[PDB]
């Protein structure tokens, strides 16, 4: 069959519709609502106890689940009488016993009953002698006599993985598109047999929320979440370690007890974050060492170019003009549409402008950024909204129940300039990558219910991220990760030609490497800036370099020359020796960096 | 008006109760009928609008 | 748009009467899970 995609009682029920009409019948067994597909077609099941959403759907057999798979295995045996628990509209339930005839299909045969009940009895349970549901009444056919005969429709019931994906010195890239049951079917199976092979398994999620979803999907299995507040943690028991990409890279930078995971699975392995790229480099090195097997799961593997990949649910690709800033008129199609929309913005600032503009017209808007993601994403489901205005961070496993995505296909790109004084600027808004466009578009076309999801976009993608700072920064991280003799940890193959930086040119001394790590993970500074400060021999507490810079390194906030009161109590102009645009890109980053410059961080 | 508006309202071989709209070829307007869930003919609309617009 | 309501619990009624026939008809399935007459 097929799975579904979305972020207590007892007995059979009348499926009622507003417009109190009865449209069908269902059975709550084992903690799952059983019903027929033509009755609801994936519509939400609203009730006092809450809401039920699709999970298993076999359209070819006209069956659908609510709240899990189907625990309905009892089937007719071609020689036994059954009852139909007919629940008709506006009438008490009836028990009609009839020894079933046969529906000899083309391929091949299934039991059927010659009972004709009122419209709305679809989903009425067919009952066993033991008192078990043996099928569903509601889907049948009329004969030449004009008589109605319904069939006893019944379900039958994961994913069987190849054995060589566990084979050492092997890196497998799984191309999985939204709606593949990746998190809920594939990964749990992979882990399940990984344990049968007694493998030391490491699972990497891009963000905390994705890892949380994994925990949801991996319940019942021995999984331990690893936090970046711990360098290493070894238990004698068999177990699978679940952590974030950044946590893994951090532990590689600061620990000595990093265990030899012989099976490493990375989800959303397209994440262009420096820590993620470095992680892919290290993992690839371990595989090359013949010490581990690796699995990279992503909808956009290396070489991906198609911005319009086929989805499991239909997507309407619409090309039209999209506002770059706040607007007053000429864009009614944005606000008149009230499904839920996910709008990708090139930056936090543009996001603020758009979000405010939408809110001023009565639209509930949730904003998402890199630093607010793990806090603000969870309220995109526990609350209801109209627009999610997000940056590129939503291109990593972020799942929304939306119908439309607005994607002007623009973004910012950190670049390391070498026009004399080495600097980092934010170039943009520039066109996104084809992969990014595909991932932004991938937020929809996931729900088999809605057949009219809309991807509204503008402009074309561009494969011009060679000068992206993240490749260099990843090399900075990876250079400070110890490896055996002869084995040198370089970037992941398909991502290494992107950078022109050579190997090992960023390896730091013992204590300076520690300063580097602390500047990143405690100072919350970019990799480039942290490397620049740490390589200069500067300690973590020394903040004098924040004011030593040349004139043009003067930081501005709201067209003001930013001024900071130091911890000693001295008033200095914020003028860093090394200039990274990302520390004054948005208000919050500038606030944090100003807290750093004051020595209060 | 199309040639499927010819057809009488068709409740299929399924046993659900989904109120739909059919174009009456008897009287001259659109009106409700009970749809079974499967095998919908073209003379079957989710609204009175679409029925009136098509015919 | 959809609401639920209690109706009954899964049970075999011993006090129920017998009706219906048991013929053999040729069915031809469909992609939508429908049925026809072969």
């Amino acid at each position: 069959g097929a799975l579904w995609d979305v972020p207590l009682s007892e007995g059979v029920y009348r499926i009622m519709q507003r417009g109190k009409t009865q449209v069908g019948v269902g059975i709550h067994m084992e903690g799952v609502f059983h019903t027929m597909w033509h009755v609801t077609r994936g519509s939400v099941i609203c009730h006092e106890t809450g809401r039920l959403e699709p999970s298993w759907a076999d359209v070819r057999n006209d069956m659908i689940s609510y709240g899990g798979g189907w625990r309905l295995g009892d089937k007719w045996d071609k020689e036994e009488d059954v009852q139909v628990l007919a629940i008709e509209p506006g009438k008490n339930p009836k028990h009609v016993q009839t020894k079933p005839g046969l529906f000899k299909t083309l391929t091949g045969e299934i039991g059927a009953v010659t009972l004709d009940f009122k419209p709305g009895t679809a989903g009425s349970p067919i009952i066993n002698k033991k008192g078990k549901v043996i099928g569903l009444y509601g889907n049948g056919v009329v004969t030449k006599s004009g008589d109605y005969v319904s069939a006893i429709t019944q379900a039958e019931r994961d994913y069987e993985v190849d054995e060589d994906i566990f084979r050492k010195k092997r890196l497998t890239i799984m191309d999985l598109h939204p709606g593949a049951g990746k998190t809920k079917r594939i990964l749990p199976s992979i882990v399940r047999e990984a344990l049968k092979r007694r493998l030391r398994t490491l699972i990497l999620a891009p963000t905390r929320v994705v890892a949380a979803e994994m925990e949801e999907a991996l319940r019942g299995l021995p999984i331990r979440y690893q936090t970046p507040a711990v360098k290493s943690e070894h238990t004698g028991r068999e177990i699978v370690d679940l952590m974030c990409h950044a946590t893994f890279t951090t532990r590689l930078l600061s620990s000595t007890r990093v265990p030899n995971y012989n099976l490493i699975v990375m989800d959303e392995a397209h994440f262009t974050d420096p820590c993620s790229v470095a992680a892919r480099g290290y993992i690839s090195t371990r595989v090359e060492m013949g010490e581990a097997a690796a699995i990279f799961m992503t909808a956009t593997p290396p070489g991906s170019i198609d911005p319009f990949p086929q989805s499991n649910s239909p997507i309407e690709d619409i090309e039209r003009e999209i506002p770059e800033r706040s607007w007053n008129t000429g864009f009614d199609w944005i606000t008149d549409y009230q499904g839920k929309t996910v709008w990708f913005v090139p930056s936090i600032k543009a996001g603020n402008d758009i979000a405010n503009c939408l809110r001023k017209s009565g639209k509930k808007v949730i904003q998402l950024s890199r630093k607010t993601f793990d806090t603000e994403y969870p309220k995109t489901k526990l609350t209801d909204w109209d627009f999610v205005v997000t940056t590129d961070i939503s291109e990593m496993g972020a799942n929304f129940r939306a119908g439309r995505v607005i994607d002007p296909r623009r973004c910012l790109k950190p670049v390391i300039l070498t026009d004399g004084p080495e600097r980092v600027i934010l170039a943009g808004p520039i066109p996104v990558t084809p992969a990014s466009a595909a991932q932004r578009r991938g937020r929809i076309g996931r729900n088999p219910a809605q057949e009219d999801d809309q991807y509204v976009f503008s402009g074309d993608p561009l494969k011009n991220d060679e000068d992206h700072a993240h490749w260099t920064e990843a090399k900075m991280l990876l250079d400070n990760i110890y490896t055996p003799e002869g084995i040198i940890p370089t970037l992941f193959g398909p991502e290494r030609e992107k950078t022109q930086a050579i190997d090992g040119e960023f390896r730091l001394r013992g204590e300076q490497r520690k300063t580097f790590v602390e500047l990143m993970r405690r100072g919350d500074l970019p990799v480039w800036l942290s490397y620049k400060v740490a390589s200069a021999g500067i300690s973590y507490k020394d903040r004098e370099w924040c004011f030593t810079g040349e004139r043009n390194n003067q930081i501005l906030e709201e067209n003001m020359e930013v001024e900071i009161w130091t911890r000693e109590g001295e008033k200095k102009k914020l003028r860093p020796k090394w200039l990274d645009a990302r520390v004054y890109a948005d208000p919050m980053a500038l606030k944090d960096f100003k807290e750093f410059a004051s020595g209060r961080k | 008006r199309p040639d499927f508006c010819l057809e009488p309202p068709y409740t299929g071989p399924c046993k659900a109760r989904i109120i739909r709209y059919f174009y009456n070829a008897k009287a001259g307007l659109c009106q409700t009928f009970v749809y079974g869930g499967c095998r919908a003919k073209r003379n079957n609309f989710k609204s009175a609008e679409d029925c009136m617009r098509t015919c | 748009d959809l609401s639920l309501e209690k109706a009954a619990n899964v049970q075999w009624d011993e006090m129920a009467d017998i009706t219906g026939s048991s013929p053999i008809i040729e069915v031809k399935q469909d992609e939508d899970g429908s049925f026809s007459i072969r």
